[PDB]
RNA sequence: CGGUUGUCCGACCGGGCAGUGCCGCGAAGCUACCAUCUGCUGGAUUCCAUGCCAG
């Protein structure tokens, strides 16, 4: 095994924290940065590729997908962050 | 995309369903689940095994006859574009599903 | 440049080292013995698959008296174990066949017997020249 | 005017491409330096169309026609079958056939008048390719090969026929065709020439590893250029041919 | 050398368009459009996408940049494309009337 | 503060053909040197291909297809159920067991990719039963191919 | 799910059985270098940032 993810040790929370966030700049519009779903299942697709240098050109890939169900997120709260010299 | 029609159990297969087996003669075999693939592998003659579609196709329990039947045929010659086309065959499809399923049942009030 | 295919991806190799296939052309041979597959990788106690359109070490155990125990870089062109096509089309052969093919391309007799695999025809183009049947 | 073109790696433009007189159809890849030669040497004069047969390359092996029709086999789509149809005129008629011998750019070669196949071939078929292609078909093989179409490529002012052909069976070749044919060899002396070239009614491309005294009988039995080479100019230029294939 | 006995050759069709066009030359500044001139100027063998609906000749120039269909639940409308398939659909309804005239839909 | 109480959807902060990174807990490989599963992983650089609605009862059809249908397969999703709200749908295998909570993060890496940046165009979606080797789309062409049962014409 | 068995208890309904009789098809689960997906990120002259894993 990686000696990146050794020892083997169980998740101690069930849903995961994200432990990263990409670097914000003011110039983007507004958005949000992540969202949770369910794992509901995974599926079959067939694609016309359009990738260029690839010999699948305008034909069709099969490839496996997931379905992730995802409810309307319902907004409870907010937090705000300051800077501090301990992070 | 093409539907291809399973040889052994008469099942509507599709891409990435299925397996294929082709004999150094060559002659075309497209099947949709492993059990009728290994119904051929053993020899099983499919006018022998009940449960097969062209089984049942000589049974006369399935229709032969009438020109809904006649329309399923294999085209050979390619038409240019007409967006007309389309819809006037797409909506006829509509009709076509509802005649099938309306001869299904007068057909087998027809058996009992 | 070595002898390597280019343009093959992969697919599910069943043709290891020591496997006796049998001949496809005309060149008089019976059946070929695959003893070291071009381009495999090199993994400790791993015997190279070959899969089908590679180019294959071969040696011909049983054949005419003039090609006896005469050996020669051949690429096969069938293969009986099944195979993902790209458009999801799980295939294969009744047997496992290959034709015997120099270095440059070339190859030795004149007409392939048989059916000839999609790929080994299209990585190699005058064996689809050589092909009456190609599918 | 023949000019020396290469696709990836090896010469037999043949098999990568048909091109015929109406049409050219060559094959789709990730350079596209043949649609760009068969725009040079084809002003915007015919329909310059690129196409995948049955989800492959070889389309010069896997497609037979002439200028009144096209074939297909069945391992066609018809998405691509849509794709050869329009991207064609009206004026050509394309069909898809059945039949056991997939590869029907080797068992079948023909001109704008003549066709040749393979001796196996099933009654119900020579019967749907004289009411498309309008031509008619003889049956004869080529040196004990059954390959017609990989073996010889036709054209109407001249045809390349297999060099070790006898000269009995050559003349009654050209005598049952009504061509002036010659027994030469093409890339380097490879016996595949069909394979190996492809010839429409005015022009031919070749391949780069092809010497220049069999550019010379090219340019000479399919009366390209001026039309100064009736095959009088490969007696004339014997001695070339005599030393360059002794 | 060939020689048929009978010694008779066919019309060949050499069209008079290509007989007067210009030959290839590559040191010529008016030039084509080219697609060596087109696959560089958008980029290198695996930069620039090839268009199909570019070349395709149709009746009606807007038949274009429309996407097809190929399956119809569960039935090959590919398959099942015919000329004349409105006057084979109003022959199917010919019967249509006499099957609800003679009627075997109703339950005894 | 205008977000305060208002159901927010997946096409608001998602899109489409979007390079994504995934985040979930793996599958525990319980009841037969330690552990062995349910672990924290962040599966990086996954291509989103689709965004479904639910309420168009046609999700699961593309330009190809005029069949009026949902993503749903026959029998429902086995051990989930039958989704009936807004989807997404990503190429891969995307970490984690059913029924799991499923974090998505937007890419971290600002520089795009084409293979991010390459668009997708669907033809279908296999929706035949996952329970077993099931060989249709929908219960409308079931029946149409099936003919009549003597269970349903008892029933009739 | 369908088909197929024989042993002994004298015989037999039935039991002791073949330490779970066998053979075809198939589901679940395990899975597969026998299948599929993802695999990052730079700089300095080993170290800093960055990501992942633990907290
Ligand atoms: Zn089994």
């Amino acid at each position: 095994g990686s000696l990146a993810f050794l020892p083997r040790k169980r998740a101690a929370r069930h849903r995961g924290r994200v432990k990263s966030f990409p670097k914000d700049d003011p110039k983007k519009p507004v958005h949000l940065t992540a969202a949770m779903g369910y794992k509901a299942g995974m599926t079959t697709i067939v694609r016309d590729l359009d990738r260029p240098g690839a010999k699948a050109h305008k034909k069709e890939v099969v490839e496996a997908v997931t379905i992730i169900d995802c409810p309307p997120m319902v907004v409870v709260g907010l937090v705000g962050y300051i800077e501090t010299p301990r992070g | 995309m093409r539907i291809e029609n399973c040889f052994f159990c008469g099942r509507p297969a599709w891409p990435s369903k299925g397996i294929t087996f082709m004999r150094n003669d060559g002659k075309a075999f497209r099947f949709c689940r492993s059990k009728c693939h290994k119904n051929f592998k053993m020899k099983r003659n499919p006018r022998k095994l009940k449960w097969t579609k062209a089984y049942r196709k000589n049974a006369g329990k399935e229709m032969v006859v009438d020109s809904t039947l006649q329309f399923a045929a294999r085209r050979n010659v390619p038409v240019r574009y007409n967006r007309e086309l389309w819809q006037k065959t797409l909506k006829a499809m509509e009709r076509i599903s509802e005649i099938r399923a309306r001869r299904e049942r007068v057909f087998y009030k027809k058996r009992m | 440049k070595r002898g390597a295919p280019g343009g093959k991806l992969k697919m599910t190799l069943g043709l290891p080292v020591g496997a006796i296939m049998n001949c496809a052309d005309n060149s008089g041979a019976r059946n070929l013995y695959i003893i070291a597959v071009k381009g495999a990788g090199a993994r400790l106690n791993r015997l190279p698959a070959g899969g089908v359109g590679d180019m294959v070490m071969a040696t011909v155990k049983k054949g005419k008296p003039e090609l006896r125990k005469k050996v020669h870089p051949a690429v096969i062109v069938r293969q009986a174990k099944p195979w993902k096509r790209f458009d999801g089309v799980f295939l294969y052969f009744e047997d496992n066949a290959g034709v015997i093919v120099n270095p440059k391309g070339e190859m030795k007799g004149s007409a392939i017997t048989g059916p000839v695999g999609k790929e080994a025809a299209e990585l190699w183009p005058r064996i689809a020249s050589n092909a009456g049947v190609v599918m | 005017m023949a000019v020396r073109a290469q696709f990836e790696n090896s010469n037999e433009v043949g098999v990568f491409a048909t091109l015929t007189n109406s049409y050219c159809l060559v094959a789709l890849g990730a350079s596209e330096n043949f649609y760009s030669v068969f725009e040079a040497e084809l002003q915007d004069v015919i329909p310059i169309c690129r196409t995948t047969i049955a989800g492959t390359r070889i389309i010069g092996r896997l497609t037979a026609g002439n200028r009144k029709g096209l074939l297909v086999p069945t391992t066609t789509t018809d998405q691509e079958l849509q794709h050869l149809r329009n991207s064609l005129p009206d004026d050509i008629r394309i069909q898809r056939i059945e039949e056991r011998l997939s590869a029907l750019g080797n068992v079948i070669v023909c001109n704008d008048h003549t066709a040749l196949i393979h001796p196996d071939l099933e009654r119900e078929t020579e019967e749907i390719i004289a009411d498309v292609l309008g031509v008619e078909v003889f049956r004869q093989t080529i040196a004990d090969h059954v390959l017609v179409g990989s073996y010889m490529a036709l054209s109407n002012q001249g045809g390349l026929v297999h060099p070790k052909t006898s000269i009995q069976d050559q003349d009654e070749l050209s005598s049952l065709l009504g061509v002036p044919l010659v027994a030469g060899s093409v890339n380097r002396g490879s016996n595949v020439i069909g394979g190996g070239m492809v010839v429409n009614d005015w022009l031919a491309v070749t391949g780069l590893d092809t010497t220049a005294p069999e550019l010379s009988v090219i340019e000479s039995v399919f009366r390209l250029g001026e039309g100064a080479g009736p095959g009088a100019i490969n007696t004339s230029m014997k001695n070339t041919i005599v030393e360059s294939f002794y | 050398v060939a020689t048929p006995m009978d010694g008779t050759t066919r019309e060949t069709f050499i069209p008079e368009a290509v007989k007067n066009l210009k030959k290839y030359d590559k040191n010529d500044p008016n030039r084509r459009v080219l697609a060596r001139d087109i696959e560089e100027a958008n980029g290198g063998a695996g930069v620039f996408n090839v268009d199909l609906r570019k070349d395709w000749i149709l009746e009606n120039p807007e038949w274009k940049y429309d996407k097809i269909p190929e399956i119809f639940d569960g039935k090959n409308v590919y398959d099942y494309i015919d000329p004349d398939i409105d006057a084979k659909l109003q022959a199917l309804e010919e019967e249509e009337e006499r099957l609800e005239k003679e009627g075997f839909y109703d339950e005894d | 503060r205008s977000l305060f109480e208002k159901p927010v959807t997946i096409d608001t902060i998602f899109e489409k053909d979007e390079m994504i990174d995934v985040i979930a807990v793996t599958k525990g490989h319980g009841f037969v040197a330690g552990q062995m599963g349910y672990h924290h992983r962040t599966s990086v650089n996954h291509k989103i291909y689709r965004i479904g609605k639910g309420d168009d009862e046609a999700n699961a059809s593309t330009e190809t297809d005029l069949t009026k249908k949902k993503i749903t397969p026959m029998g429902g999703f086995v051990r989930y159920g039958e989704v009936n709200n807004d989807y997404v749908m990503i190429k891969g295998s995307v970490p984690g067991v059913k029924k799991r909570i499923m974090t998505l993060r937007k890419s971290l890496f600002t520089h795009t990719s084409r293979k991010a940046l390459e668009k997708v165009e669907l033809k279908w979606i296999d929706t035949s039963s996952e329970f077993g080797h099931g060989a249709f789309q929908t219960a409308a062409e079931k029946k149409q191919f099936m003919g009549t049962l003597k269970k349903d014409l008892q029933t009739s």
